[PDB]
This record gives C-alpha cells, sequence and structure tokens, in this order.
C-alpha cells in the first residue's frame, strides 16, 4: 500500500567551514511519489533548492535528490524536513558532518 | 532510444 | 565491462487537478540521459547527458513523439485499472514501467525486461524468455490475455534484440570517456566515542561510480552483518555516490576491526582499520 521515505542529510563534499559545497537531502523508498521536502538553514526555509528527475528502484519505490549550494560555517545549523501521506507530521533530519 | 510504441492494459 | 540501459515511466492520477502527470526517464547504467515531463511548459524528450546531445533533431522529434503517444497510453492504462480493480474515479493512483536491456562485454544481449506496477505492487513482467508473461493476479491476466492475442511479447523481443542493444552500444562509444570509466571509492575509517568504553568506527566510501559497491565490517575476521549499520547507497550530485557502514565497538578492541570494499573501479578488494 505505502512506504515511508528514508532520509538522508549530508553533502557533495567533506565539509570544510567558508568552503562552498552542495547541501542534499536524498529521499528513497517511498510510496505514493508526492513528497514534500525543504532544505532548512538555522531552521529557514532555503529559496530555490533544485531536485532530481522522478525516478525508481527495483522494489519500485520511488527517490529524489534535492540539493543546494552552500558555504558551512561553524555557527550555521542545516537540515531537511520531510512530509508524505505516511507521516503524521513533517520529519526533520539534522545536518551532521559525519553522517 | 525507446521502442515505437508502449501498450494499453 | 557489462552495462544496462533502462526506461522508467511513472504515470501519476489526480482527480480534481487535471490529467495524469507521465514521467519518463532513460538511464545508461547509473548516469541520466533523457527525461520526458508531460507537466513541462512544452514537453518534449530533452538531453541530460552530454554524449546525447549529439543525436540529430529526428532522434529528438521521433522520441519526443515517442513519449506524447505513451502519455496517452498510460493515461488509458489508469482508467483501465480503476475498471480491473472495481475502484472509484476519486482515488489517486500510480502506474509504473521499467523496461530496457543488459548486454555483456562484447555488447550482445545478456537480458531483456518489460514489467510494470500499480500502486507500488508488481502487476505484469516480460518473463525472461521474451516470448511469455508473469500476471501477478486476476485483473494483470486480463492484460496478459490481451498482450497475448496481440503478440506483444514478440514486438518487445525484437526491440529488445534490436534498437534496444544497437542503441546502448552506440551510446557506450559516444560516451565512452564517461560510461567506459570506473571511479574507485575514496575509502578512511573515522573514530569517535560514544561514551566511555564505546566507540563509533565508521567505514566510508565516497567518490565512487557506478553505484554497486559492497562494504563490510568483520571482528576477528567475521562478518557482523547484524551489529553494522548500512546506508543506503546515495548520490553526491557530481555523478558519483556515497556509503557508509558503522559498527559499535568496545574502547580497546579497535584493531580487531576490519572493513571490506569491493568496488568495479578496486583491482582488488580493500582491508581498511581505524588509523590512529
Amino acid at each position: 500500500i505505502q512506504r515511508t521515505p528514508k532520509i538522508q542529510v549530508y553533502s557533495r563534499h567533506p565539509a570544510e567551514n567558508g568552503k562552498s559545497n552542495f547541501l542534499n537531502c536524498y529521499v528513497s523508498g517511498f510510496h505514493p511519489s508526492d513528497i514534500e521536502v525543504d532544505l532548512l538553514k538555522n531552521g529557514e526555509r532555503i529559496e530555490k533548492v533544485e531536485h532530481s528527475d522522478l525516478s525508481f528502484s527495483k522494489d519500485w519505490s520511488f527517490y529524489l535528490l534535492y540539493y543546494t549550494e552552500f558555504t558551512p560555517t561553524e555557527k550555521d545549523e542545516y537540515a531537511c524536513r520531510v512530509n508524505h501521506v505516511t507521516l503524521s507530521q513533517p520529519k526533520i533530519v539534522k545536518w551532521d558532518r559525519d553522517m | 532510444e525507446e521502442a515505437g510504441r508502449a501498450f494499453s492494459f | 565491462g557489462s552495462h544496462s540501459m533502462r526506461y522508467f515511466y511513472t504515470a501519476m492520477s489526480r482527480p480534481g487537478r487535471g490529467e495524469p502527470r507521465f514521467i519518463t526517464v532513460g538511464y545508461v547504467d547509473d548516469t541520466l540521459f533523457v527525461r520526458f515531463d508531460s507537466d513541462a511548459t512544452s514537453p518534449r524528450k530533452e538531453p541530460r547527458a552530454p554524449w546525447i546531445e549529439q543525436e540529430g533533431p529526428e532522434y529528438w522529434d521521433r522520441e519526443t513523439q515517442i513519449s506524447k503517444t505513451n502519455t496517452q497510453t498510460y493515461r488509458e492504462n489508469l482508467r483501465t485499472a480503476l475498471r480491473y480493480y472495481n475502484q472509484s474515479e476519486a482515488g489517486s493512483h500510480i502506474i509504473q514501467r521499467m523496461y530496457g536491456c543488459d548486454v555483456g562485454p562484447d555488447g550482445r544481449l545478456l537480458r531483456g525486461y518489460d514489467q510494470d506496477a500499480y500502486d507500488g505492487k508488481d502487476y505484469i513482467a516480460l518473463n525472461e524468455d521474451l516470448s511469455s508473461w508473469t500476471a501477478a493476479d486476476t485483473a494483470a491476466q486480463i492484460t496478459q490475455r490481451k498482450w497475448e492475442a496481440a503478440r506483444v511479447a514478440e514486438q518487445d523481443r525484437a526491440y529488445l534484440e534490436g534498437l534496444c542493444v544497437e542503441s546502448l552500444r552506440r551510446y557506450l562509444e559516444n560516451g565512452k570517456e564517461t560510461l567506459q570509466r570506473a571511479d574507485p571509492p575514496k575509502t578512511h575509517v573515522t573514530h569517535h566515542p560514544i561514551s566511555d568504553h564505546e566507540v563509533t568506527l565508521r567505514c566510508w566510501a565516497l567518490g565512487f561510480y557506478p553505484a554497486e559497491i559492497t562494504l563490510t565490517w568483520q571482528r576477528d575476521g567475521e562478518d557482523q552483518t547484524q551489529d553494522t549499520e548500512l546506508v543506503e547507497t546515495r548520490p553526491a550530485g557530481d555523478r558519483t555516490f556515497q556509503k557508509w557502514a558503522a559498527v559499535v565497538v568496545p574502547s580497546g578492541e579497535e584493531q580487531r576491526y576490519t572493513c571490506h570494499v569491493q568496488h568495479e573501479g578496486l583491482p582488488k578488494p580493500l582491508t581498511l582499520r581505524w588509523e590512529p
């Protein structure tokens, strides 16, 4: 019937404070395909986040990458916020540079 | 390249 | 090496919000090369890889026409599934298709596919013989009988043995710089105390292509499947993929643990440890 998204928040390259990077949120393993994904900087929605074209795995579950340029600092906190029909409340996953 | 046409269920 | 070409359709009904959206994406191996979206301002097949950009304007018109025709077919397929499953016209539903071909190093057909799902469940699948079907239920059996009557499998077989392998061959040559280059993972083990007497060892693989990889932890040379946390392989966004595997270990025992890495880009499997 329905499958809840797996969520990973991570950078394209190893994070180095003050160095330009890409912030990624990869959602996968979900069904149906409608999903709402935001990238947050210090709790606020980053504008103009882009995403990949809708694709799916061998088990028919969907995956999408959302991404934006970002320059990490020591101070700035980042997260991904995801809602899907399977979730009561939006789910927030914090970026941790060792994950 | 894709096939010429898909098929009706 | 061995290669695949796959096309994936997703057709999504949305009662009250227009006709069902139809998206096609095409892949060689783990590289997206074309897309089509019925919700685009001017729906066309569009290139998504540089090596496909040389295909002539006739290629683009033909491929676009095919997708426009298939948008209609899959919308009809959605209406049909509603009937076969006795469902109301109020709910949103999804049909998906995957079809394509695998080839070996010599470029000959290894295996063809053409299968569909309905609301994320198997619906019908062309068998490996490229001549017969597997239907998941009595609804898909009606489609099977219709496809047997119309000799659809013969049409699939001709495509899968012909155009599918021939076009994939041309793509592999045109994109040889990238499609036929494997990038090995960049690897490292990190160490982080959880508490006084527990540490997390995390084995990292970064920057690799294609996506397929194996990462395992052993303790005194034995596999730790149950105790390993293994994330799904994830796209970096620069064509490459990432993965990690983590194990929680007693402090003082780090050297009993080895991370093992297999990837097509590696001449031999790698063994690494935490290197203080």
